[PDB]
This record gives C-alpha cells, structure tokens and sequence, in this order.
C-alpha cells in the first residue's frame, strides 16, 4: 500500500510551514529581554514563549483545512493549544545529554534551575522533562513530529470549539496521515501510533498544570507585568 | 482577542 | 527672607527621591529589549518608556502629601502626567551637544530618527526637542528640576481627579516652596518662575500630541503587541 | 488598573 496525493500535499504543506517557522538556529533570541540568574528569568522567558506562540500561529494558519474553519474556532484551537505545540515543538531543542534545551550557548541554555527562576514549580517541570525525555527516545522522523503537532492542534476536545464536526474531521484525515505515513516509512513500530497518541494525553495533563500556576501568576500585578500582551491574550480567560 | 486576531491575517 | 523647616524638609524629600528613581549611569537599559536600527526602535523604547513609567511611580509615592490622596487620585494623576514627567526627567540625558540623548553609548544614544523608528512622526518630535533644547537652557538647579517635576504630577486640570481642593493646596504649597526657593538661591532669573511655569503649559501640548499618535499606535495590534503591560495601562483609557 | 494599584503600593 500507498500514500495517496492529498495525504502527500499534506506532508508536504506540513513540513514546509515548520521549516519557516522554526529556526535551528535560534538567532532571534538575542532581541528577547536577556537572561538572568526574585523571578529574575521571568522577562526572558516570558519573552521567548511570546516569540513561540508567533511561531505557532504561522504553523497553523499553513495546516490544510485550518484557514478554513471560523475565526473563532481558529482563536479557540489556539488559545488553548498552544502551551502543548510550545512544549513538542520545544523538544527539537531538548538534549538528552544534559537534560536541558540548548537553544545557543550558555545563554540560551535553559536548565531545570532556570524553569523555576521564571515562577514554576517542580510540579510542572517533574512531568515536563519526562515528557521531554520520553518524546526524544521516540526519534520520530520530521513528518511525524509535525504531523503530530497539527493533530494537537486539531484536538476537537478544546474549550471554545463549534465546529466540532469539521475539526474533528480535519485532526482526522491528519491522523489518517500519520497512521499512513508509519506504516509505508516507518518499520520497528507498530505501536508508534499508540505511543505518540499516549503523548497527546500527556501534553493534556502539562496544560492543566502549566495553566494553573499561570493563573497564579497573572493575578501577582508584578509579575504579570512581566508578560507580553501576546502572552496575556493567549493564556488568559477571554472567551 | 485583538493581536490574535490581527495575528491570523 | 528664608525657606521654613517644612519647605526644607519638601526640598530635601523630593531631592532624594529623585537621587532614588534616576541613575545617571542608565545601567538597567541593558535589560531592556535592545535598539534596532517597519518601527525598528518600538520594542526598545516601549521598554525604556515602561522603565521609566517605574521610576516616576515611585518619586511620585515620595512627594510629600502625594501618598495621602487616595488610591484613585494617584492612579488619575499618574495616568494622565507620566509622559509628562519623564519629558521632563529625559533633560537629564539631553545633551545639547548633538540634540540626541545620550544614555550610555551608541547604542542607548538616541537621535531624531529613531524616534520616529518608534512610530512617532514629526508632529511630536519638532515642539519635543524644542522642549528640550529650551528647558537645557534654564541651567535649573537640582531642587528647581525636582521641583518642577512634582508640580508638574500636581496638576489638577488633570481628568479623573476627585479632590481638586486637596491636590491644588499640595501644588500651591509645592509654587511656594519653589518660588521661595527661585528668590533665596538662584539670582539671574527674576522670571525663572515665569519661563518655568511657561514648560509646564508646552508639557500640556506635548501629552497631547503623543497620546494622540500612541493612540492610533495601541489599535495597531501588531504594534500594541510590541509595547509592555504598563505602558498599555498607564496610556490607555481606563478610569 | 491592577499593575498601577499594585505599583503604588
Ligand atoms: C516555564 C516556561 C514558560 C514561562 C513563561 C510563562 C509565565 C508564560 O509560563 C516554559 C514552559 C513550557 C513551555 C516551553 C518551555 C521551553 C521552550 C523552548 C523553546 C526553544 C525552542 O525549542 C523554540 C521553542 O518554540 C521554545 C523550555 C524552557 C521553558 C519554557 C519556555
Ligand atoms: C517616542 C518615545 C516613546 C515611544 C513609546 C510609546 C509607544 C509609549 O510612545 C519617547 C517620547 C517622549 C518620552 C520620553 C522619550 C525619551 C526618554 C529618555 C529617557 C532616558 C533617561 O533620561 C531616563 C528617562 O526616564 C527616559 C527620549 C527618547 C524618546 C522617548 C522614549
């Protein structure tokens, strides 16, 4: 058996799309308030998730189907999915050798003690790391790894949604997609679509926890008033 | 949801 | 004639305040969003505006009379004065020399093009540096500089205000205290009190030219999105 | 208001 055209465009479309919202590089880094190490990595955390959910949006306004859906339900998928593409996307940066994202040099090296320099305890940073380390010994081809965060994306179970028919048709022919794409490219993996589906749960559990102590955070005034406007918009209650 | 909106063109 | 204790004392706070919330050396700027050189200068200058929005929080919480207002009278005289203050509190960094102010090196050297690399057009930047050029030649003294800042936060043709009795008797006693001050400690200006005054009228027009381009500015939300927290609750119309 | 409340202690 085959890929057909459609689900070739669709990774096609899909690997394009990160590849110009992702740089390997990490160069615009450097225009982010700069690190310190009171909260002292608030600023540049703050900053560098309000970057990432630029990229995010780029992402998805380049998934097939995506355009079309309402405004609203595009603003709904998004505001509620995007700590979870942040956190997969983010595991392109993960090293397993120090167990920290290398995004550069000292500098952009985020550690464990630099999560909790930014206001977050060990409780979201304990599941985030072994969520990091347990994605990273997938070594999921680029296809795959995109494909699953445009599924993320597609989840139908978000807060906000109306179309529940057409995302949830969409996040289907995208895991058609994936389920496709492993079986034809993809050998020493049968549960490989079960164990990256596992992930997408995981990630639900990351979000409530990330979430939770955000809110915390949005309402301490000082802190909050280390955030973007993007960051409040994205993460806050807004309907 | 102003800049989001902006932000998806 | 002299200055009584209580004018000494308000001569002494508000000289001390001022030694509390500047720093010459402008050290911090290097946590700011750095300069680029399409509205290249916004991110660093919405920063340096939401620095200084800090600093002139905290003279105003150390004028003498000012924390006795309520909570609603201070936030109403921040509002709609701060960009006035740190107008005032920029002559400081205001170098005659090359009509730019130089807050550090190249980098935190600011000239009239990168003003208007922070979306500002000429409307403002002609009568402002004008301002400045014309408040440089006064040669103020450091109790006349301070003292004229927290008239100027005293206003009470400002809106929202609520206690026009209580916070006209703390600028006049503030006129009192300068205008003694102007007679005791400063001859070579018989009209220093008059041409000082006169600043605070051309503050008046320079508030309102900025507010109406910051305006337009906060509806552009790809660049609202660029300004601070701060700098969108100190400017925005709120009540 | 928050920030500037917060702000003014
Ligand atoms: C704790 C903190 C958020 C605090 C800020 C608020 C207050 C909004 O919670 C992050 C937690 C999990 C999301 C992404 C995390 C990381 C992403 C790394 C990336 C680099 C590269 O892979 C490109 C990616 O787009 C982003 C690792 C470091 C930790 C954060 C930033
Ligand atoms: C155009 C821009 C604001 C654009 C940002 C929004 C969108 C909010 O309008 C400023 C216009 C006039 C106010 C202060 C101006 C200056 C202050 C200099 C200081 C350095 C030192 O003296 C310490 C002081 O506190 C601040 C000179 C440069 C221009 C600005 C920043």
């Amino acid at each position: 058996h085959m890929l057909s055209d459609e689900q070739m465009q669709i990774i096609n479309s899909l690997v394009e799309a990160h590849h110009k919202t992702y740089d390997d590089s990490y160069s615009d880094f450097v225009r982010f308030r700069p690190p310190v190490r009171r909260l002292s990595m608030l600023p540049h955390l703050a900053d560098l998730v309000s970057y990432s959910i630029q990229k995010v949006i780029g992402f998805a306004k380049m998934i097939p189907g995506f355009r079309d859906l309402t405004a609203e339900d595009q603003i709904a998928l998004l505001k509620s999915s995007a700590i979870e593409i942040i956190m997969l996307r983010s595991n392109q940066s993960f090293s397993l050798e120090d167990m920290s994202w290398s995004c550069g040099g000292p500098d952009f090296k985020y550690c464990i003690n630099d999560v909790t320099k930014a206001g977050h305890t060990l409780e979201l940073l304990e599941p985030l790391v072994k969520f990091q380390v347990g994605l990273k010994k997938l070594k999921l081809h680029e296809e795959e790894h995109v494909l699953l965060m445009a599924i993320c994306l597609l989840s139908p179970d978000r807060p906000g949604v109306q179309d529940h028919v057409r995302i949830e048709a969409l996040q289907d022919r995208l895991c058609d997609v994936l389920q496709a794409y492993i079986r034809i490219q993809h050998p020493g993996g049968r549960l490989l679509y079960a164990k990256m589906i596992q992930k997408l749960a995981d990630l639900r559990s990351l979000n409530e926890e990330h979430s939770k102590q955000y809110r915390s955070l949005s309402f301490q005034p000082e802190h909050s008033m280390q955030l973007t406007p993007l960051v409040l918009e994205v993460f806050g209650s807004e309907v | 949801h102003k800049i989001l909106h902006r932000l998806l063109q």
